[PDB]
């Protein structure tokens, strides 16, 4: 396990340097694996969004896997999962936003730029919305910039320090 | 798509909230006049805004039904969850149940938009009543409101009563992706806007 | 022991929480049948899990013993913390205490553990307040399910009455080391499991 | 004060590289001292578990030796202790694990690294149980191998920068 | 002023909080006989602790204030708010109402500083309300007591009573800067320190 | 938006190195602008206090400009935005140390460094008091020359950067 974000304690016995998300969980997208190195920095809490899915998924898959399933939802079990796992001002930052007419987190269509020879790629965004549909590309292209600058200059520091030390 | 950088390619990733069914509730919209909460695959609450007056009595005998256990468990958390959540919650005569043994049959008197409270003025019992509504189906639930945006305490309906029934689970979705977010938003509600007595 | 990477020992350690007493509660267990909670050098709870029968009136006189306040208020906190975080409970007739001024003298009544509350079907009283037992005891509290960890739900166990009583301080504890967790994470809660009244 | 995470404004005026921990608050241990380096890391959150220990018995020393003792527990005061210090989603986390049959801190026994030349420590970690008892030692070679990766990355990227800038 | 490894000059910035009173309450001092809330630009509450006996009856009329609702509800949920977060408050006598229609009219009796509970030792009900007191003025309230500091329990004054009345807004504040942060400390309260029942 | 702590989506347009603070939300001080550098920091939660304060204005200036404004405080509103914006934890530990007569945050005055020949500032750190007063600055110099030591040391690795990659 080098993910300090997920409840299993075999995480790591997986490739060592990627996450995968199971077609299962995905919609329509087959399969979709995520380099280690970005997964893993929700392991702080970011205020990242993403990562609060993957909280659930991988309680979803403990609860499923490791218990006899009580088939009775267990309630009163989620609930403790939502205070272990979920941030909450997330949640409620977003609800303000979308009451305050701001663009805000769907909690179900993501972004992440994906290098074109290397197949290494950022740790996903939300992507916003406002009065009922999807923003436009063009709105996310301060954001997108960020990302990419932020790749590249995470690129360049590990060639750097991989020559220096 | 574009191109950053000169070297990165913009993709997409959607996530499948229907597999979570097991676990945790998953909420979503049909019409406006329907809303949905699900729970595994057999049931789940139907949340309607309707000109319906389906209960006729004013009082909710949740300690009868309480002593005469034949309620999912599950459904009453829900429903305590939705109806705790309520902020300023005094108009008590305006919730009214017919558990008659294992039904849920919960109604909310928001006739008017005041439920006979004065007028139909902002800060109200209705919109004590919406607020949590759009909430819980926060999924879609924007159909609702014209205007809300602009003033978060004066959202208002049309519709006289929010009635919520227990139904089973049909593939009743649409116009939006299920997902627990309203419901999970609601449990973490850590402040509690309530009177004294 | 090991030397990882050719350069580093491995070592441990281990720390006493017996000194924080002055400042927070510590919980312990004994022997299955008991477990502890103390509270700085003098006092405590008893909290056991015996077929002894011992309040035989069905009701809690706890506002009679808030106006004759002979008790401990720290002793009257941890109990109302472990009352408060037991999930769901409806059933209030199992509650019966006899204060007589300043005892504690709280009894639990699980009986063929659902409490006369249908039958010893999963998600019941007895495991409502099972669970929160569980917790109040976490140091240690293990022993008393044998097979509760692979179902949540379907924690039981035999004994008809869990007893809480104060008692004096005496080197109770073994088997375990004194902890103030347990506590801390029921002060904690966050989410309360309520029904609707 | 170099640490952000204790209550007391005299935090750093003792050894400026170290912070020990009194006999008293250990089981047979007579004298532990971590350095500063390490300690100090916890003034950021990181789910630590070890510093959770380490603001409560800070905050019962300061609420022993500046305040008359009340001697009646003050119960009333431990709770916003407990609210300000303490990290719950890890004791919640902590409890799922328990829940889910997934080995998890026990909040007693605690690891860390000691280089055997420098004497220099790793902050320590919670070591885990499952089922009554502890777990065995090869089950944590993981942590242990990356834990003693991430302190000599630390020795030797602190000795770059020290010849560098 | 100093400077600071011979490159950097000390500065300081001040806050006006006072800006903040169209989404937020302000609170403040005046003389620790007299502090206040105020809201917006128009109203609030004015706190006091007086040997004036006000109100004569052992009752608060709250149900039937929140029928006939003449009142704001900004000032009742800041009074809630302050209420809710008494510890311990089990002297139920020792608040009386009278609000007469919209005005907020509240006494707390901590008269001889137990209001007849015992005797005026640690721990007691003038301590509850006290520390409630002690926060919502935090700007500024410190004044109010002389030994407090050095044992929380034994916070104590000579005043009788607390009053909580509605006013004008006018400008009370002087010996400090308004502030928020009593208030926004008391919302995340987070631990309700409640007696069972 | 290059901050993650606001709730605009507007906040990035803007002059792209500072956030400026009005002359309407300080006392006397006509214009403040701090660098986006020190400002961003508050994107991640280092308990910071002062840009709690920050987000206070941020969401009061928000609620004001996009809302009809109710004219009735909408008390159920800022319930929200103090649960989705506040550090609790901060204030809590403040409460404590002024209980436990432990010099704690004011919420009103703060300090900061600025460099003398760049304009170059350290985000603010709040000003504490004890005993109705301030404390004086010869108890702040540990905590000064701190700061004044990371604001050099930024500018040498950053300096050593630019050259270096
Ligand atoms: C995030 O924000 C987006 C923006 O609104 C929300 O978007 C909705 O996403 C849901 C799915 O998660 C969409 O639901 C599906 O939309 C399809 C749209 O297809 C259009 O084009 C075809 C062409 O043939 C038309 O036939 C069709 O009517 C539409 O005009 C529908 O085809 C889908 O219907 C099918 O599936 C549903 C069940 O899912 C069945 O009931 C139907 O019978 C049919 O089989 C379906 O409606 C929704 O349309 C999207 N709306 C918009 C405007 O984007 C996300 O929901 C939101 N996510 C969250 C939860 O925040
Ligand atoms: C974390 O997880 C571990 C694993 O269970 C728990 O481990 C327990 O730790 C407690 C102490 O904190 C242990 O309690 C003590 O165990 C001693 C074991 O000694 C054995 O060998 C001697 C040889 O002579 C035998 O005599 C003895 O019976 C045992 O077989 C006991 O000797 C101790 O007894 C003494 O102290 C107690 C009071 O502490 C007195 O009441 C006794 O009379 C006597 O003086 C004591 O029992 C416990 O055994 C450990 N169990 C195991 C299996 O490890 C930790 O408690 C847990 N920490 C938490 C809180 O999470
Ligand atoms: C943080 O900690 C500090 C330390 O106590 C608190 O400090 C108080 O700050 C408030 C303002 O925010 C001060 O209030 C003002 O103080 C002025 C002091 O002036 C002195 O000198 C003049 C010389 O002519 C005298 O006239 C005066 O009496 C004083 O001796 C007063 O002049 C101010 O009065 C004016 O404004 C008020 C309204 O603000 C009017 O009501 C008056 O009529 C007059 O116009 C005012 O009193 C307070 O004095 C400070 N106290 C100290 C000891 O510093 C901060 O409040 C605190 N912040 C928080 C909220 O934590
Ligand atoms: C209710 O929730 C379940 C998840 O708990 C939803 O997904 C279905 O779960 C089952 C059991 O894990 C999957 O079965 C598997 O199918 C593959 C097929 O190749 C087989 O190889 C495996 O051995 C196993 O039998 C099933 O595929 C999965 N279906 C999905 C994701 O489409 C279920 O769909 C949810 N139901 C409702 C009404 O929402
Ligand atoms: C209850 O809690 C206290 C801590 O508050 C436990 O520890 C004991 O505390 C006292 C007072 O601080 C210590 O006294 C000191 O003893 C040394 C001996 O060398 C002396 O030099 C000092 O001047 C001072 O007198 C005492 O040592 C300490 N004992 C320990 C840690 O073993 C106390 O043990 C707890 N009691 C129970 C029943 O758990
Ligand atoms: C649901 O009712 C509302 C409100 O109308 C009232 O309740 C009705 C059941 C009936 O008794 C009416 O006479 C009552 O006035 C309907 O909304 C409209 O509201 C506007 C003011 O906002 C009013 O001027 C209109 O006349 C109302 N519409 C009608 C037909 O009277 C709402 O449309 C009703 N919805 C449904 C599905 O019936
Ligand atoms: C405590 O009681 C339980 C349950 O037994 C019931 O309550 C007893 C007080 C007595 O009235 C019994 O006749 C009741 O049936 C005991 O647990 C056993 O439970 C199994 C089913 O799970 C049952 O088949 C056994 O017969 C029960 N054991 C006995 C002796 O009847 C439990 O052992 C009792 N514990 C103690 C310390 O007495
Ligand atoms: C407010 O009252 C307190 C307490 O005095 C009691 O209540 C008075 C209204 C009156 O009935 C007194 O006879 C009661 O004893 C006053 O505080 C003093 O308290 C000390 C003990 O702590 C006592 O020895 C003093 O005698 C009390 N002072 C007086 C004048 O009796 C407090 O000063 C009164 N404050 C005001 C503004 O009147
Ligand atoms: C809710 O409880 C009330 C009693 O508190 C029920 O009303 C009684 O019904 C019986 C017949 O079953 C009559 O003889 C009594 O005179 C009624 N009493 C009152 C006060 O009306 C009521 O029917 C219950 N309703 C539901 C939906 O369970
Ligand atoms: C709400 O739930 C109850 C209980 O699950 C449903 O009631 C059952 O309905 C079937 C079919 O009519 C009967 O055979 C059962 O005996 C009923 N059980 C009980 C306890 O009454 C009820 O139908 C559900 N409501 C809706 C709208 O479907
Ligand atoms: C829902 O609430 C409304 C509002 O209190 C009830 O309508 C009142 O009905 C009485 C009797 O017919 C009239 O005298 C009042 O004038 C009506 N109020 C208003 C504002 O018009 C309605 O009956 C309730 N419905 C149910 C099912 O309980
Ligand atoms: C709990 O309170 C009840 C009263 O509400 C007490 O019962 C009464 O006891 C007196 C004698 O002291 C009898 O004369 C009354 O007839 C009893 N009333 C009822 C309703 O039973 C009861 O004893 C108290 N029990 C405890 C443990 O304090
Ligand atoms: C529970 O606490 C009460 C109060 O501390 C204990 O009652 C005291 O017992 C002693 C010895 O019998 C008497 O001298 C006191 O007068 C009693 N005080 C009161 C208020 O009743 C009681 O003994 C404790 N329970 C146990 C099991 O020890
Ligand atoms: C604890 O609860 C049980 C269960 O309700 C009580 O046992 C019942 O006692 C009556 C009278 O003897 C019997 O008619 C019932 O059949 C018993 N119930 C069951 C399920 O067997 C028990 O008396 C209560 N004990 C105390 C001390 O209150
Ligand atoms: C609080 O409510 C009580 C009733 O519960 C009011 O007292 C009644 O007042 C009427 C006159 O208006 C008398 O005829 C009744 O006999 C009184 N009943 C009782 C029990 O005293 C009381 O006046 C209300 N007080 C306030 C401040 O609203
Ligand atoms: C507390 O608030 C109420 C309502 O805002 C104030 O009562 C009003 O006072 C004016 C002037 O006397 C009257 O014209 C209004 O008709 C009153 N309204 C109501 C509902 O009673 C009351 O004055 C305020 N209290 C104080 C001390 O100012
Ligand atoms: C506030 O509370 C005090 C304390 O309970 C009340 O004072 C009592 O008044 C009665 C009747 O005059 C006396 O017999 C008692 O001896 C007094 N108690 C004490 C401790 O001296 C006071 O009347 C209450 N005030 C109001 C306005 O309700």
């Amino acid at each position: 396990g080098t993910f300090t974000w997920t409840l299993s304690d075999s995480e790591g016995k997986d490739t060592p340097g990627g996450y995968c998300l199971t077609r299962w969980m995905l919609i329509e997208a087959e399969l979709k694996c995520f380099g280690n190195t970005a997964v893993a920095k929700c392991n702080e809490k970011h205020d990242e969004e993403f990562c609060d899915m993957l909280r659930l998924f991988d309680f979803n898959k403990q609860a499923i896997q490791r218990l006899k399933a009580p088939a009775q939802m267990s309630i009163q079990l989620i609930n403790k999962a939502v205070n272990a796992l979920i941030n909450d001002q997330l949640i409620m930052k977003n609800h303000l936003r979308d009451i305050m007419c701001i663009p805000y987190c769907n909690y179900s269509k993501y972004w992440y730029l994906n290098h074109t020879t290397t197949g290494r790629t950022s740790l996903p965004k939300c992507w916003l919305v406002s009065n009922g549909s999807y923003l436009n590309e063009t709105h996310f292209s301060d954001d997108i910039e960020q990302q990419a600058d932020n790749m590249i200059t995470e690129m360049l520091q590990k060639e750097y320090m991989e020559r220096q030390g | 798509t574009s191109l950053y950088k000169g070297v990165y390619e913009l993709q997409t990733l959607e996530l499948n909230m229907e597999t979570l069914n097991m676990t945790m509730p998953l909420s979503c919209t049909k019409n406006n006049s329907h809303h949905y909460i699900m729970v595994g695959n057999e049931t789940g609450l139907e949340l309607t805004l309707t000109n319906t007056s389906i209960i006729n009595h004013k009082f909710c005998n949740l300690s009868d039904a309480h002593k005469k256990n034949l309620y999912d468990h599950a459904l009453m958390s829900i429903i305590s969850t939705f109806h705790l959540s309520i902020p300023n919650f005094n108009q008590y005569e305006a919730m009214s149940c017919d558990f008659n043994g294992g039904k849920i049959s919960v109604q909310y008197n928001l006739s008017h938009s005041y439920a006979g409270d004065a007028a139909n003025h902002c800060g109200t019992v209705a919109n004590g009543v919406l607020q949590t509504f759009m909430r819980m189906a926060w999924g879609g639930s924007y159909i609702a409101l014209d205007s809300g945006c602009g003033n978060w305490d004066c959202i208002m309906t049309s519709y006289q009563y929010l009635i919520i029934q227990n139904t089973t689970w049909e593939d009743h979705c649409q116009f939006s992706r299920p997902s627990p977010i309203g419901y999970l938003g609601l449990l973490s509600q850590r402040t509690r806007d309530i009177y004294i007595s």
